[PDB]
RNA sequence: GGGGCGGUAGCUCAGCCUGGGAGAGCACCGGACUGAAGAUCCGGGUGUCGGGGGUUCAAAUCCCCCCCGCCCCACCA
RNA sequence: AGGGGGAACGCGGGGAAUUGAAACAUCUUAGUACCCGCAGGAAAAGAAAGCAAAAGCGAUGCCGUGAGUAGGGGCGAC
RNA sequence: CACAGGUCCCAGCUAGCCCGAAAGGGUUUGUACUGGGGCCGACGCCUGCCCAGUGCCGGUAUGUGAAGCCCGGGUACAAC
RNA sequence: GAGGCGUCGAAGCCCGGCCUCCGGGUCGGGUGGAGCCGUCCAUGAGACACCGCCCACUCCCCGCUGUGUGGCUAACCCCC
């Protein structure tokens, strides 16, 4: 029958499937190795910078351990300003300390999942999370998403929003610039359709139009049938 | 398709004509039972052959009648020769 | 219970013993579990009569109608021989006062009397085997009138998990009962009934005696 | 070592059905066994003399494998063990002259059934477990 | 052939462990009512309650023997 | 003190399919082909928790025989 | 065929998805302005009606539902 | 089995909790201070006469045992 499709080869790590990782250069941690709690750490925005691998906006900062990193830029940033780390850092736009410390209602991004490891949420461009609610059991923030995710409020936050936006999502215009982005990035583009792709290639399609089997697929189907609308709950929107 | 419930027919056992008692051919189930069975401890794989159960009806409209007669000279059952093929059988009074 | 308890097990023998201030003398009962009761084979079903070996200690009533010879018979064993009389009696009115209904245990009718006797004295004696039924003997003089005399013990089933024949009350010694405890017995387990233990337990208990569980 | 079974690889042949079993085919070969090769592989001249299990923790098994220095005369000379010096003892875990290998090639069967495994498993062409 | 559930007044059934001559609604018939159109009232009963037997004090349903429908399972003993 | 080589043979693992059954899936091909590690001039087995003609024997290979016999098996081919 | 554009779908990252015999690995120097999968094919005007069937998804009182476990019978033990 | 129990203190009088088909029974306080009963046998089925074990629905202390759930970390594991 049929062979690896789509999906399958990107995991197998082919070559038309997979990212560069040397016109890259990005990345974003608070330095995790002095841990979260201690004010010994302060630095300065050395630089607001491109990053090209996330095609975003990036501060450059330089540490008082001599040390070089990138944090997520913030909105109205200009070089000079001064980033504190520890919870003896005052409440301030693009100056980070721990959730307790943060009050309520305020904008805030680059939230660490688990404590001590610089961030593993909210570290897109021009995107932002809201802190709505807090405790000092747990502390709820407000993701891109609209999904309330409770953390430990030993967890590293910045104050501000993250500069941008309107730039990491604009119209393509053409083929032309459409084709610039996805080398900036890695999806395969240009990719026909199943339709009349053969019943080897694609579980659905034939020579001519028609459909083979149904487009939503169950969720406890093996590998290698996830076409389609993929753990769908509802379809369509009209009757 | 009526039978009398007792009725006068011959009987090997004390080798007479005698009046018998009927009731039906009762069969066992499995799963001990027999060397058969047994058999059916080859079904780890083996899927093909015998204990796979080779997997076809057709299987068939009738049945022929089985029906004990048993004696009250000496409580023994017999069962014996016969064609008559049932669809409705009904045991009655007699 | 006034003394032992009922899950430890004694001989037949230590099971009854005489020691009464009571007025009362020591009235002995027999109770039995049956295991695997039913009503569907006349062998799981425990409606008979058993005689003991040295009886009851007290007499049963028997009134018997009998006609022909066997109504000879029956006065040499030592009877009046009643009338068919009585049935018209019984059965016309609900009186009190003079009524002899409510006083028999058992009959004895010769095979045409039979009937009769059925409906009337059954609608007053009833059940706990006041009246007579045929499986219990109630006909034949020959054998029957020598049992009642000789104090056979009566028994009938509670279905749901109990018999109980109480063998009598003491009028005589201690291992005189226990004799007739192993008759009473004799017969449930003779009946052949289903699985181990079909009698469960067997206990022998009294007004003032020994309360105990015995082995069975 | 790890328990369990041996983890095996997938085929992309077109077989029969009944010869794509996977953990309904199973071993001949002992843990036990395995953890001398292992050892015996570490370090390339100590040779494994026996090995048993010092234990386990449920999720691993333990096994401690008893080496000897092929060539070092204390050994040699006291003969209450002695069994080094000749050139078949380098060499012997692989071929399975050890304990474990002894218990599991089915020599520790000697009267009934020892029909397939005498001499040896390969001088009947396999029959043997 | 093994198990479970429902077949009850013309219909669909309630109670079935909650036992008796004993049920319920809805059709249907009769009566108001109406110029007509229209809406709403007031009466009636049809199964000891699927068959046949037993225990029970009065059991439809408990027990013993089953017909009819439905769902899950089954030839050579 | 070791790698590596060596004409085949030997030890331990891993282990197909065309084919046969007039097809085909158990079965058959076959523990074959093929792959990995490893020893020797033979290898390995080998001095009894054995046999079981209940009697008689006392480590172990191999050849002849026991025999196409017991047993397995769509009870079909084998 | 691609295509810009349009739509529908899932997932808070110790994720979704997928690769590997294993040890591990891709997407990912990624983090919902993300990236993964289908369907349609610039722009203008529109996209009616149906869930009976088939698919997906959530729930499930009641019914049913394996092995393990438990109890009773059997068996001097075991099969059953 | 038509009788059994008691002056260690009982009916019968006065109340409390009480359930219910308001049938009638249980039950803690006390007055008391020595009977109340069944027989007759009405009643399809007979005796809180007394003596035994029981069957309905059901409730509770104690002993044994599962699962479900929440806390803990000491295993173990994922993150840096």
């Amino acid at each position: 029958m049929g062979k690896s499709l789509i999906q399958q080869r990107r995991g197998k790590g082919s070559p038309t499937f997979k990212s560069p990782s040397h016109r890259f250069r990005g990345a974003v941690k608070y330095i995790p190795l002095n841990y979260t709690q201690e004010k010994t750490l302060r630095g300065v925005v050395e630089e607001i910078m491109h990053d090209p691998g996330r095609t975003a906006p990036v501060a450059r900062v330089k540490f008082e351990n001599g040390i070089e990193k990138l944090i997520i830029a913030p909105e109205g940033l200009l070089v000079g300003q001064e980033i504190y780390i520890g919870p003896d850092a005052p409440i301030a736009v693009g100056n980070t300390l721990p959730l307790a410390k943060i009050p309520e209602g305020t904008y805030v991004y680059n939230i660490e999942g688990i404590p001590g490891d610089g961030g593993k949420y909210v570290r897109a461009g021009g995107t932002y999370a809201l802190v709505v609610s807090r405790e000092p059991d747990k502390v709820i923030v407000q993701l891109p998403s609209g999904e309330l995710k409770a953390f430990n409020p030993m967890c590293r936050a910045t104050i501000g929003v993250v500069a941008g936006g309107g730039r990491l999502e604009k119209p393509l215009v053409k083929a032309g610039k459409a084709y610039y982005k996805y080398k900036a990035r890695n999806k395969f583009w240009p990719t026909p359709r199943g339709v009349k792709m053969n019943a080897v290639n694609h579980p659905f399609g034939g020579k001519e139009h028609h459909p083979g089997k149904p487009t939503t697929t169950s969720r406890r189907a093996p590998p290698g049938r996830k076409v389609g609308h993929i753990a769908a709950r509802r379809t369509g929107r009209r009757k | 398709m009526k039978y009398p419930k007792q009725i006068r027919t011959y009987c090997p056992f004390c080798k007479k004509h005698t009046i018998h008692k009927v009731e039906r051919v009762k069969k066992r189930p499995r799963s001990e039972l027999s060397a058969g069975q047994r058999r059916f401890r080859r079904i780890l794989k083996g899927y093909g052959g015998f204990p796979r159960p080779k997997p076809e009806g057709r299987e068939k409209p009738v049945k022929k009648l089985d029906l004990r007669f048993r004696c009250t000279e000496c409580g023994k059952a017999h069962t014996r020769g016969r064609g008559f093929r049932v669809k409705k059988f009904e045991l009655v009074e007699g | 219970m006034p003394f032992d308890r009922q899950k430890i097990v004694k001989a037949v023998k230590e099971a009854k013993a005489r020691a009464k201030p009571r007025n009362f003398t020591q009235s002995v009962e027999v109770a039995v579990n049956l295991k695997d009761i039913d009503l569907k084979r006349p062998e799981n079903r425990f409606k008979l009569e058993v005689v003991l070996p040295h009886g009851r200690g007290k007499d049963v009533k028997i009134a018997v109608i009998a006609d022909g010879a066997v109504a000879e018979a029956a006065r040499k064993l030592g009877l009046d021989v009643i009338s068919s009389a009585e049935l018209e009696e019984i059965a016309s009115s609900p009186r009190q006062a003079r009524k002899l209904a409510k006083k028999y245990d058992f009959f004895i009718a010769e095979a045409p009397l039979m009937p009769k006797i059925g409906r009337y004295l059954g609608r007053y004696l009833g059940p706990r085997n006041k009246m007579p039924v045929v499986v219990p003997p109630t006909l034949t003089d020959l054998t029957p009138i020598v049992e009642k005399l000789k104090k056979t013990v009566r028994i009938q089933l509670k279905n749901n998990p109990v018999v109980h024949a109480p063998v009598g009350t003491e009028k005589m010694s201690d291992e005189e009962i226990a004799e007739n405890i192993e008759a009473v017995l004799n017969a449930i387990i003779g009946k052949l009934e289903r699985g181990e233990s079909q009698v469960k337990s067997v206990y022998v208990k009294t007004t003032m005696g020994p309360a105990v569980k015995i082995e069975g | 070592v790890r328990k369990g079974g041996r983890k095996r690889p997938r085929w992309k042949g077109g077989r029969k059905p009944s010869k794509m079993g996977q953990v309904k085919y199973s071993p001949k070969k002992s843990l036990q066994w395995i953890a001398e090769e292992k050892a015996a592989r570490k370090f390339p001249n100590l040779e494994v003399l026996n090995s048993y299990w010092v234990g386990e923790d449920g999720m691993y098994k333990w096994f401690e494998v008893i080496m000897v220095d092929p060539h070092h005369p204390v050994i040699k000379s006291d003969p209450k063990i002695a069994w080094i010096a000749l050139k078949h003892h380098k060499g012997r875990v692989f071929r399975g002259l050890t304990s474990a290998g002894k218990k599991g090639r089915g020599l520790r069967n000697k009267g009934k059934g020892a029909e397939k495994v005498r001499p040896s498993i390969r001088a009947n062409e396999g029959k043997g477990k």
